[PDB]
RNA sequence: GUGAAGAGGGAAACAACCCAGACCGCCAGCUAAGGUCCCAAAGUCAUGGUUAAGUGGGAAACGAUGUGGGAAGGCCCAGACAGCCAGGAUGUUGGCUUAGAAGCAGCCAUCAUUUAAAGAAAGCGUAAUAGCUCACUGGUCGAGUCGGCCUGCGCGGAAGAU
RNA sequence: GAUGUCGGCUCAUCACAUCCUGGGGCUGAAGUAGGUCCCAAGGGUAUGGCUGUUCGCCAUUUAAAGUGGUACGCGAGCUGG
């Protein structure tokens, strides 16, 4: 609720364009960085964002923190470009990029054909380490989340794709 | 994990979060705590 | 601690008292001393959130009715059939 | 998880940290190679006696970088020695297996001084008081 | 208001000494680290310099309840305060002991004999012999300029007439 | 009371329910219980409060960090409450126990130090040292926040012969 | 003044609280495998004996030998034992 009162004051040369309830962030080095308030109304003002209750609703605080968070996230996306450093632990898996394709093994006899969305790009320094590039904070973690789905950091020996919030707590083996 | 009913705090990092019309125990300490009905 | 108000009885009996609880009021009484029993009406939810802190019972009450103040401490309690909510409270003068 | 613990504990004699069991598991678990630590440790132990427990407090950083501090022999070792006891009672305070004077305690205190944080030499004595108390030595005024 | 006294007592306890200090130093760390704190407790008891790490919440209620000189514009944000009411030079040396284990751009301000000192000026200032060593160096500056310099010059002219 | 020994209106209907007590005839009006978007006759009623389950309009034990309002009150821009981040120290890996027993396997001490400050530790977790949260300390942080209680609404609990 | 019973075959049908493949959590689960475990009606789901007979005992198949109702399915079909 502290963060539904926050005015943001968006940086210089970021264009934040309001269709009312769709709010759209444009600037240099990227496209389609956006946010939807659906329960709550966000007026942009001159740059001091004001958050309040919408017509046809009863619901409160719920989308108004999200809208502040999500807009600021997208303004840094186009402003600095969000964090990029991905990595994985475990032998013989990889994440080696060649173009639009992420090359990996899952022990499968079919090609896995894990591919990157057309709206993002990647490169690799080394065959298990990935650097992703774009200006959207959502997308980069969404393609990471599907690449982890069944290779999520295990609670035992930690093996998995590692990026952001992580559940691994380590265990020692059973007594002999 | 057991399906259960009545939602309780299994540990200090069980956040307890309402997904659809059932309250789920969702934890970021241990995956052991993912309780299916509340 | 608490500074509350009361009305002197327009209406008395069981028939009377059901129409107070219908309107979220209930009755009460201040007895003792050399002087007459002071029958009063209170509001229910005016006191219900006061007596949620223990200071309702540890400290004396400012109860003003026809602008008269004599000071009061709580006595034995009358309760609704299925709620700990107050159907009627007894009081003694302090 | 960054997997950090600050002020990681060891108490071991100076010439026996080559095997892992005298050191226990925790150093491995914060990533300090046991062999490498034993070599780094040996350069300042040449004035120390074989078999005598040396206190060691380690900080480990996130990137598995480590720094390590080496300390003068325990208060617990000096008090057992001065009392003529091999071992404690295993019951503190209610079981007496000997006694120790305030005047012996003050010499124990001055040998620990450079590690002690106390602003008075007495302040130091009061910290080592409870070491005598755990081992079943009564602290006489 | 608070329900307990702890926060209100500690504002008065710092304010007394912090108005009083002949030098004080207002610094940034946001997690001061206990290894450093303990060595700075250790050498502070040698110099009789005192040190506290202290919230901007405590200090801002301090600026409201009590008038301050030369330190209050620096109380915003994360703050350590090392201070002496005695030996002014040692208080300013304490930041050079902390700068041996830490970043030196982190001072926001100082006071010295009631002067406001900005974050950039103190780094020269702070070398700072203590008040007894200073007074004796000033006293030598005037005793020397009065009669010693006169004679230096009366010699230098006799020397030019001396011919080789 | 009704049916038994009575017609009509309402209930998805019936021989006892709720309203009501058919003399007949009248393309007459009102009222009852019950209703008022379509079946199907009338309110998508005016004002305010709230939920998102077809709860409503299907029932309990039971439970929690589901969600709002309200009044009374502590906290309350002089900085909250809670998390996240960083610090978590000196004796000290105290004594017993042991591979080491180290706040968190067991048992006893339950202390003392420079300190604005860090329990010889509240709870978690492969037996465990671990990894982690935790007050307390300091960041991020500049407005609501929490305990009690009244109250609107929720939940999962609530799987079967067509 | 007739709503008439048991077990089996033939032929069935409907409920899923699933015998099994399948997708997924936890694990005192390294992997495997098992313990724990949720979604799911779509489909396949054995035979000879003795007894009136389901169940039994015994020999036997297969990866396997399910759960519940039906005038306790089906005598204007059968064995009517």
């Amino acid at each position: 609720s502290r963060v539904a009162k926050a005015p943001v004051v968006v940086p210089a040369g970021v264009d934040v364009k309001i269709n009312g309830q769709v709010i759209t962030i444009k600037g240099k080095n990227g496209e389609l960085t956006r946010t939807l308030n659906d329960a709550v109304e966000v007026k942009h003002a001159d740059n001091t964002l004001t958050f309040g209750p919408r017509d046809g609703y009863a619901d409160g605080w719920a989308q108004a923190g999200t809208a502040r968070a999500l807009l600021n996230s997208m303004v840094i996306g186009v402003t600095e470009g969000f964090t990029k450093k991905l990595q994985l632990v475990g032998v013989g898996y990889r994440a080696a990029v060649k173009g639009n394709v992420i090359n990996l093994s899952l022990g499968f006899s079919h090609p896995v054909d894990h591919q990157l969305p057309a709206g993002i790009t990647a490169e690799c320094p080394t065959q298990t380490e990935i650097v992703l590039k774009g200006a959207d904070k959502q997308v980069i973690g969404q393609v990471a989340a599907d690449l982890r789905a069944y290779r999520r950091p295990e609670p035992y020996k930690g093996k998995g794709v590692r990026y952001a919030d992580e559940v691994v707590r380590t265990k020692e083996a059973k007594k002999k | 994990m057991k399906v259960r009913a009545s939602v309780k705090k299994l540990c200090r990092n069980c956040k307890i979060v309402k997904r659809d019309g059932v309250i789920r125990v969702i934890c970021s300490a241990e995956p052991k705590h993912k309780q299916r009905q509340g | 601690m608490f500074t509350i108000n009361a009305e002197v009885r327009k209406e008395q009996g069981k028939g009377a008292s059901r129409r107070l609880r219908a309107a979220n009021k209930f009755p009460a009484i201040i007895y003792g001393g050399k002087e007459a029993p002071l029958a009063i009406e209170l509001d229910h939810d005016k006191v219900m959130n006061m007596q949620a802190k223990a200071e309702f019972y540890s400290e004396v009450l400012t109860i003003v009715v026809d602008g008269k103040e004599i000071k009061v401490k709580a006595q034995d309690v009358q309760r609704h059939p299925y709620k700990p909510k107050l159907q009627h409270i007894d009081f003694v003068r302090a | 998880a960054k997997k950090v613990q600050a002020y990681v504990k060891l108490q071991v004699a100076a010439g026996m940290a080559n095997p892992s069991p005298p050191v226990g598991p925790a150093l491995g678990q914060q990533g300090v190679n046991i062999m490498e630590f034993c070599k780094a440790f040996n350069a300042k132990t040449d004035s120390i006696e074989k078999g005598l427990p040396i206190p060691v407090v380690i900080t480990v950083y996130a990137d598995r970088s480590f720094t390590f501090v080496t300390k003068t022999p325990p208060a617990a070792v000096l008090l057992k020695k001065a009392a003529g006891i091999k071992s404690g009672s295993g019951k503190p305070n209610k079981d007496k297996v000997g006694k120790i004077s305030r005047a012996q305690l003050q010499e124990i205190a001055q040998t620990k001084a450079a590690d002690m944080t106390g602003a008075d030499i007495e302040a130091m004595t009061r910290s080592i008081e409870g070491t005598a108390r755990s081992m079943g030595l009564v602290v006489e005024d | 208001a608070l329900n307990l006294q702890d926060k209100q007592a500690i504002v008065a306890e710092v304010s007394e000494v912090a108005k009083g200090a002949l030098s004080a130093v207002v610094a940034d760390s946001r997690g001061v680290t206990v290894d450093k704190m303990t060595e700075l407790r250790k050498a502070g008891r040698e110099a009789g310099v005192y040190m506290r790490v202290v919230r901007n919440t405590l200090l801002r209620r301090a600026v409201e309840g009590t008038p301050f000189e030369c330190l209050k514009d620096a109380f915003v944000g994360p703050t350590l305060i090392a201070y002496s009411m005695e030996h002014p030079g040692a208080a300013a040396r304490l930041f050079k002991e902390f700068a041996k284990a830490n970043a030196k751009f982190e001072v926001k301000a100082a006071a010295f004999e009631g002067e406001l000192i900005p974050a950039s000026q103190i780094d020269r200032l702070a070398t700072l012999p203590t008040y007894e060593e200073a007074i004796a160096r000033l006293m030598a500056t005037m005793k020397e300029a009065s009669a010693g310099k006169l004679v230096r010059t009366l010699a230098a002219v006799r020397d030019a007439k001396e011919a080789a």
